[PDB]
């Protein structure tokens, strides 16, 4: 898929709850001194936008591919499809923003984990979580893709259950 | 309180430039970089110079309170009483400064963990003590540490 | 070896005609791809921890702490540059990710390939695999019979 996604016959119809857009600005709270890196991504394997990515050093360049929490390099916050370039916030930096999830029913304050597809899921799935992820809001569906506001702050000392 | 505002009748003699920085009112850190990330958050209690955890629930936005362990979120380095806010250095950012210690047992070269009350106690590891615990007043002990994360 | 710059002089003038494979020198301090928002510290240097993992070393108490080559459960950062006149070592904290050329252990260096997970030994040398996330992005390059360097990306603690 894509982020921008088209001519319309008519325009689409308060200030509240207007941020529920797939192409919304990922950082709920931004900050200067946040490190952002550029990498290449596979244009036919998996679309890394708003997903946890890992570094795959290929024979021609270092790419980023959707990955699990065990081998996560960071979070892909934006993509330039013209150059097929992914922008990554390293895991060493804090993040507070909207990410792609696969569970349409997640409550606030729950512990979360990133799966092999770079997707937010409940931490009770069984895999030992290695990152501190907490749900700051209930998951909402855009009609279909599920998004959720999360706070990610570093790695977890001892893997939980 | 960070700055207990009390009126005095005589000026206090302050001329020596040594042993003047180890005090409960000295906010911030001993060494600070321009590229350090700071976040202001609503707080409950008084988590000043302590490890802070983020508590999430009329529904209100998540706040922070003194805590540690698996729930450790950051360190409170400064406080504003009027706005009832706390400046926090996230756990992903290293910090060097004086923090609250549980007791006087902490010495140099000691690995320290944030307890459930946000105080540094000897042994995941979170900090390495740089100096011995010093009693500012009553049971308040301040220790210089260099936070590096969680093991 | 024990100096970032070649201790001995040279009897030749550089050609400076090609642009490929010119960054393999040991004097290439700093990172290869650096961000302006990187937190950088400096510390007194005990030994020569250049291009190695550095850990805190204390004394009796009469003198301030310093940094020495090391790793494992005591790793504190990575040294990327050294000012010899002042004896000062530039340190990038482990909480800040780094990408650059680092010293590689001369044991199984041929087995090191891009994508191989690495870790720091007790002497600050990168070794093929625990608690520190480091990934090799190239192969080992030989500068001296005992000196090998590898491009690595360190991105925090496991």
């Amino acid at each position: 898929y894509s982020k921008s996604m088209i001519e319309n016959k008519v325009f689409s119809s308060c200030f509240k709850s207007k941020n529920e857009r797939v192409d919304a600005y990922s950082f709920a709270c931004s900050s200067y001194t946040d490190k952002i890196e550029e990498y290449l991504y596979d244009p036919a394997n998996s679309f890394p936008y708003k997903r946890g990515v890992k570094l795959v050093p290929k024979e021609n360049s270092i790419y980023v591919e959707v990955g699990a929490d065990t081998d996560m390099y960071g979070i892909c916050v934006d993509v330039c499809e013209f150059s097929c370039t992914a922008y990554v916030l390293p895991i060493t930096n804090n993040f507070e923003g909207y990410l792609v999830t696969r569970n349409p029913s997640i409550k606030i304050g729950e512990i979360l984990d990133i799966n092999n597809n770079g997707v937010i899921i409940k931490a009770g799935g069984g895999p030992p979580t290695a990152i501190n992820i907490y749900a700051l809001s209930d998951s909402f569906t855009i009609n279909s893709i599920n998004l959720i506001k999360v706070a990610i702050f570093g790695n977890r000392g001892l893997e939980k259950t | 309180m960070k700055n207990p505002q009390h009126d005095a009748s005589l000026l206090s003699n302050s001329n020596e430039f040594r042993d003047k920085n180890v005090e409960f009112f000295a906010s911030g850190g001993t060494r600070t970089s321009k590229f350090d990330k700071l976040e202001n958050h609503p707080f409950l209690g008084y988590p000043y110079k302590r490890g802070v955890k983020r508590v999430i629930q009329s529904h209100y936005e998540p706040h922070v309170e003194a805590g540690g362990g698996e729930d450790l979120y950051g360190i409170c380095i400064d406080i504003d009483e009027f706005s009832k806010t706390a400046t926090i250095v996230p756990i992903t950012n290293n910090f060097e400064g004086y923090l609250v210690a549980k007791d006087s047992t902490v010495k140099v070269k000691d690995k320290l963990i944030f307890n459930k009350d946000g105080a540094l106690e000897k042994v995941t590891i979170n900090a390495t003590a740089l100096t011995d615990a010093k009693q500012i007043s009553n049971e308040v002990y301040l220790v210089k540490v260099a936070v590096f994360g969680n093991k | 070896a024990l100096m970032k710059n070649p201790q001995q002089d040279s009897g030749l003038l550089s050609n400076s005609i090609d642009f490929r494979d010119q960054n393999l020198i040991f004097s290439n301090s700093g990172g290869v791809c650096t961000s302006s928002k990187d937190k950088i510290e400096n510390y007194p240097a005990k030994g020569y921890p250049y291009k190695r993992g550095v850990k805190l070393s204390f004394g009796d108490g009469t003198t301030e702490l310093e940094v020495e080559a090391g790793g494992g459960d005591d790793l504190y950062g990575v040294c990327s540059d050294i000012d010899e006149f002042s004896g000062m070592a530039t340190v990038i904290p482990i909480t800040n990710n780094f990408t650059g050329y680092l010293t590689l252990k001369k044991d199984g260096q041929n087995g090191v390939n891009p994508g191989d997970k690495l870790n720091f030994n007790q002497h600050g040398e990168l070794e093929k695999v625990k608690s520190v996330n480091a990934i090799a992005l190239s192969k080992a390059h030989k500068l001296t019979e005992d000196l090998f360097i590898v491009l690595a990306s360190v991105f925090g603690n496991r």
